């Protein structure tokens, strides 16, 4: 519950209507109807997943809400669909090539819902009488509507001895493997032992004696390749990034078995999204790889964001729009974000204030909207926070003009920093 | 060993109750607006409401940016963690730059985890009161309870524990006369060792005899452990327990610091939230002071202005000393403070003016005081004058050598002659430029 | 029932031995005389007393050493059950 | 007899010859000239010895061959941990510049740790269930527990063995039997060497001081410690294990007196080759509490800083120049040159005539000083070839004609291959 509000916490989805009509202000967003409708339609395409290898480029001036609309789409997509957010400079690893990192990122945003039929027996253990030789045992499971006694085997008795199960424990035994899983207790333990005090759990299902076809959908991403590349996979799946596995017999074989599962009804493919923020940091080799990697059937939807116009492509000398080669730039379609006006700026500032739980006068809102239209929006939020803190220190109830104007001089913007920078501190 | 560091006089921002700035601000002098901004941002940190916020301590060299940084750090107190980092440390040959930055961000975040355990200890006097066989079945011999006579230094208290634990008692060498470590819920017995009262001087053995427990048998030990999120990340990263990990050749290369985002985020964050909302731990976000931020590559700034966008990112205090300079890793891309113009928009710039000659004199005097050497009025005036001529940091470095010269010359206080001689024996770079 | 529950009497707290030559907490045990001691002088005096004893049937007198205020017993009857050195 | 260390490039200087009042003499401990630089070296040496402050750096400037490295070696010999390195040593393939520089900084600091433990040692007479430990002045019987019984068997302890056992059941069989060696006429085991029986009280407490540098982070780095202490060791050196554990433990030991730190000196010869990253790291590293006294040497004036196109004095950033006390050396004169040549000849066991010394000084003034320092031994060997007892002008002239100098070498490069 203790998680602080970040720069994109004010947004909590992409405000859209039944007909995908964008709204002025909803779900923490304001203005920018065109790019928001583009986000809505690409999100509909993602949730459809019928087509693979689609790319979208979010372009615009800084502070136009590129990362904002990206996080909004991520939120609107909701759980059950992977959304791999990554920065352009994260692919540069000292233990795995750029192409390998891109393959990892692509396969990481693809999920397979594996269906598994289970048969679990549950109930209340009324009698767990076990005859230890130092071989024979019987279990008396009880439910709210029926009871049954089961003769326990040697291995089952040993498993029960492993996980201590006293009378009155709510357990869920899997008839397939016999794994002992304790859920709780139905009553106290004799009220006499001067220890082991806990709370009592609710009774089990009436038909819990034998659940026939308990369906559990195990969801896992296509990053499962780490499970095969090495005999010990947890080390690679948890921390180790040195996963330069062999592409042959791993990628192709896993894809083939995933197709077999999809055809045989075991699992279903759920393509996610790969959001590369500041994609301009990718080397030209990474762009050349994305050009081809984006053509596979397992290719997720590649959302990218650029904050530049004509700029040199990293790893070469010639320039291209958005710092992306002409090929990949032409392949994808671009979503331009128009700057926000004064009203939109004021509304965004008000939404941020509401998020931060801070209140300020109308004149404060006006002067702060002015300052934000002049300097920037993020700087306006910084001033919101600073003025709220100055007001709290001042013992006031709401932020007045005298606090925003004070924190404006206390904290400087880059435009004024460079102005006072004429002291030639260093070069 | 006091081991006075370069600048240890700073003890805090020294702001008045009203939040304004004063001269004798707990060691640090001057820099009114800068110290007020430091107070505002430390109040922010204490609030623990905002995350991923960065501040830039831009200012010419010698303005004491690191000084005020350590001041605000001390003001925060040892309670919240403070991880100092320099831009050069990001360049690692084994782990990528962005992952080092993320590890530093994690270190900057603290987490106090409490743990209360009810345990019983004392000299055991085992005895099983015979009880009629299970009344539900036939007859014979059974045991319905097992009484353990735990004897502690304060007294004795018999515990009628559950009979199922008898297996644990027989498992370990729990004989009458030894100290056992009982657990309330688990019940597992862990023998600490025999009592020292039986440790005859003629018995040769160690780690087997332990003193009697002091206090009541029932002890509710409350312990708190403060570990940063990076500590938990590292702990959950590497394995432990068998699995042929004892190998030397193929395993001694422990530096596998490489880390993935799935483990870093996700499960760890969820378990932390579970411990928080359950009452087992309390999150404590700290601060990440990054001096020489201009030394970072553009591949580092492009990841910084994305990590700062996360809700979990802690407060970062950048301190750039250079001016308009080409960004590292870029082809003649000049930007203010050596930082891309895109990141400067996300940081609050705290400007620090140059110290007034009077402030130079105050700094020299307080540094001499901290060093513990008396300086005459004329010597202090000469030190202030030379600190006005050249860089101020040169004067403070002339105290200890001048002090030793004075002590060797037979005098206690640093006379003007001593500083005059040291200025000719040692000089600054501005004068050394005359090649 | 007996195996899993060896109901034995308490460990019978041992004796706090003391050096007979200096009356301090005994730190060692002379092998040949089988009497505790704490210093090298005590060991030498104990060896001399044992030699005097084994010389005849039984030493009529008793060696005296470091007699405190109260009458020191000069303990001869501190029987050493150990036999000859070798 | 020839040994590992012998007459070298800086062996003539036995130390930083100075008076009680830090008054540099003309030439006492082999070193001559550079009076102001010598007094500065003495002042910084007294500062190091005091250990009252931390994070102080001194830059030794001057033209090539002005005795900068000589003054540094003299201070090191007069100075007790000392770590001398070069700008290229910190550059490691498996360790980043920052990691190597931090390792050097921590290795430049010493730490003394006092250890006091109870020890029981004596010749074993016979075992069993019980031990019969004998010493020169007494003998004692000890009852053996399960752990002691297991240790008596895992290690083949037997009669006559001079055993040693402290607390924590840490038994040791340091060496074998004393008298029984007789019947082992022909063969004697590798580990079964013999020792004299101990004396005194059987059980005795021994206080020993362990001297280790602050670089012990490698010891607490991995599961195995002694292995990494010989070769490069670990490369990671996680910041946590370094600061949150070792520094706090050293502080606690200082508080309780268990340990005491002794700040040494870190001499980085030819610091001009360092990268801007190393300088930026030093800017902060010199601000830490447990920071040693740093010494540097550079022959560069207005030169480019490696890693960037910027130029600054001494080839290093201005940010660091404001943190160093520059001690510039002065080129030697005729008298100083002749005196250092005399000292070199006396140290190398070379005898030369007055005219030979005059010609050698004239050469060392027209050319570099090291050239004449080498001509000394060259003419000595020429005289030995001629079987003469003293080196004359003819020998030094023949050598000057045989071995060329930088100036004459460049002048004779007209061939251009
Ligand atoms: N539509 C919007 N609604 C609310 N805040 C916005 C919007 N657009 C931009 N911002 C704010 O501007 C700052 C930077 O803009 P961002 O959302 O990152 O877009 P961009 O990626 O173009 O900078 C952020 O702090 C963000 O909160
Ligand atoms: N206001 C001040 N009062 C006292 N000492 C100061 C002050 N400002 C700077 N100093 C001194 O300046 C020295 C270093 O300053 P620092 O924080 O490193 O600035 P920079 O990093 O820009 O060089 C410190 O040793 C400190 O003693
Ligand atoms: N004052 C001096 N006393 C003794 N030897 C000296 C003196 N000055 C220079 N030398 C000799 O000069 C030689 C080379 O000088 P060097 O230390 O390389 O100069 P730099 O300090 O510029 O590196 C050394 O072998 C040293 O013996």
């Amino acid at each position: 519950r203790i998680e602080r509000i970040g720069a994109h916490s004010h947004i909590r989805g992409l405000g859209l209507d039944d007909a995908l009509e964008p709204r002025q202000a909803s779900q923490g967003m304001v203005g920018q109807l065109a790019a928001r409708r583009a986000a809505g339609v690409v999100l509909e395409m993602i949730r459809e997943g019928k087509i693979a290898g689609r790319a979208v480029l979010i372009a615009g001036q800084p502070g136009t809400g590129k990362t904002a609309i990206a996080m909004g789409m991520a939120q609107a997509l909701g759980p059950d669909t992977p959304f791999t957010a990554i920065a352009g400079s994260e692919i540069f690893s000292l233990e795995m090539s750029k192409t390998e990192a891109l393959t990892q990122a692509f396969r990481r945003s693809i999920g397979v819902r594996i269906k598994e039929e289970t048969e679990i027996i549950e109930g209340e253990v009324v009698e767990i009488q076990i005859d230890r030789p130092a071989k024979v045992g019987k279990l008396t499971l009880k439910t709210t509507e029926m009871e049954t006694i089961y003769d326990l085997g040697t291995k089952m008795i040993e498993s029960l001895t492993k996980d201590k199960v006293q009378a009155g424990d709510v357990i869920t035994i899997d008839k397939a493997t016999g794994k002992i899983s304790k859920l709780g207790r139905s009553f106290t333990r004799a009220r006499d032992y001067d220890a082991m005090g806990s709370q009592t759990k609710f009774v089990q299902c009436p038909d819990g004696e034998l659940q026939k076809r308990k369906e559990v959908v195990h969801t896992v991403s296509l990053h499962e390749i780490d499970v095969i590349n090495s005999r010990t996979q947890g080390f690679l799946a948890l921390f180790s990034g040195d996963t330069g596995e062999i592409k042959s017999e791993v990628r192709e074989q896993i894809n083939a078995k995933v197709a077999e599962w999809r055809e045989e009804g075991k699992a279903e493919i759920i393509p996610g999204v790969l959001f590369i923020d500041e994609v301009h940091m990718l080397d030209i080799e990474s762009f050349s790889f994305l050009n081809r990697a984006l053509e596979s059937d397992m290719a997720p939807v590649l959302i990218m964001a650029t904050n530049r116009g004509i700029t040199r492509i990293r790893g070469t000398s010639y320039q291209s729009p958005h710092g992306i080669p002409i090929d990949l730039l032409d392949r994808l379609l671009i979503v331009s974000t128009t700057p926000y006006s004064e009203k939109d700026t004021k509304q965004i500032l008000r939404i941020r204030c509401e998020e931060e739980d801070v209140e300020m006068s109308e004149d404060a809102y006006t002067v702060l909207t002015r300052i934000g239209l002049e300097t920037s929006l993020r700087y306006a939020i910084q001033l919101i926070t600073a003025a709220s803190l100055v007001c709290r220190k001042r013992k006031g109830t709401e932020v007045q003009v005298d606090d925003i104007k004070r924190v404006y001089s206390l904290f400087l913007d880059e435009s004024r920093s460079t102005q006072y920078m004429k002291e030639y501190q260093d070069a | 060993t006091q081991r006075i560091a370069s600048h240890s006089h700073v003890k805090g921002l020294g702001l008045d109750e009203s939040g304004l700035a004063k001269q004798a601000a707990s060691g640090l002098v001057g820099q009114e607006n800068a110290r007020e901004a430091c107070g505002v941002i430390v109040e922010l940190i204490k609030s623990k409401k905002m995350a991923g916020r960065a501040v830039l301590l831009a200012g010419p060299p010698g303005t004491g940016k690191t000084a005020l940084a350590l001041a605000i750090a001390q003001e925060l107190g040892s309670k919240v963690p403070f991880c100092p980092m320099v831009g050069s440390e990001v360049y690692s040959t084994e782990i990528k730059k962005t992952e080092v930055l993320m590890e530093n961000f994690r270190r900057a975040i603290g987490l106090r985890i409490k743990e209360t355990k009810e345990v019983y200890e004392g000299e055991v006097t085992e005895l099983t009161p015979c009880e009629t066989e299970n009344p539900m079945g036939g007859y014979g011999k059974t045991i319905s309870h097992v009484i353990i006579g735990l004897k502690t230094a304060k007294g004795t208290k018999q515990l009628k524990l559950d009979p199922s634990i008898f297996e644990s008692l027989q498992k370990e060498r729990v004989e009458a006369g030894d100290v056992i470590y009982i657990e309330a819920n688990s019940g597992a017995v862990k023998r600490q060792g025999r009592c020292d009262t039986y440790a005859t001087e003629f018995d040769l053995e160690a780690e087997e005899y332990v003193p009697l427990p002091k206090g009541d048998v029932h002890k509710k030990k409350e312990i708190i452990q403060d570990v940063t999120l990076h500590d938990l990340d590292v702990a959950n990263a590497r394995p432990q327990g068998g699995q042929d990990i004892l190998s030397m050749m193929g395993q001694l290369m422990k530096p596998k610091k490489t880390e993935i985002t799935d483990k870093l985020r996700g499960e760890i964050n969820k378990v932390v939230n579970k411990y928080i909302d359950q009452g087992i731990a309390e999150l404590v976000p700290g601060v990440l002071f990054v001096d020489e931020v201009h030394m970072l590559d553009i591949e580092c700034f492009t990841y910084l202005h994305r990590a700062l966008e996360s809700s979990i990112a802690p407060i970062v205090i950048f301190a750039s000393n250079r001016g308009n300079c080409v960004i590292r890793g870029t082809e003649d891309i000049t930007s203010p403070h050596g930082i891309p113009l895109d990141l400067l928009d996300r940081v609050m710039i705290i400007r620090t003016m140059l110290y007034t000659p009077q402030e130079m004199k105050q700094i020299i005097k307080i540094r001499a005081q901290t060093e513990g050497i008396n300086i005459s009025e004329e010597a202090l005036n000469h030190l202030g004058e030379i600190g006005t001529k050249t860089t101020l940091r040169y004067s403070v470095q002339l105290l200890t050598p001048a002090n030793l010269l004075a002590k060797i010359n037979g005098k206690d206080s640093i006379e003007k002659e001593h500083v005059e001689e040291i200025s000719e024996l040692f000089y600054d770079a501005k004068s050394s430029a005359k090649i | 029932f007996e195996e899993w529950f060896p109901q034995g009497r308490p460990p019978k707290v041992p004796v706090r031995e003391v050096c007979p030559v200096t009356h301090r907490p005994a730190l060692y045990r002379d092998p040949v005389t089988d009497i505790p001691y704490a210093t090298a002088r005590a060991f030498k005096i104990i060896r001399e007393a044992y030699k005097k004893y084994i010389t005849a049937h039984g030493l009529p007198p008793t060696a005296s050493a470091l007699g405190p205020g109260p009458p020191p017993p000069e303990p001869l009857p501190g029987s050493g059950p150990r036999a000859l050195r070798q």
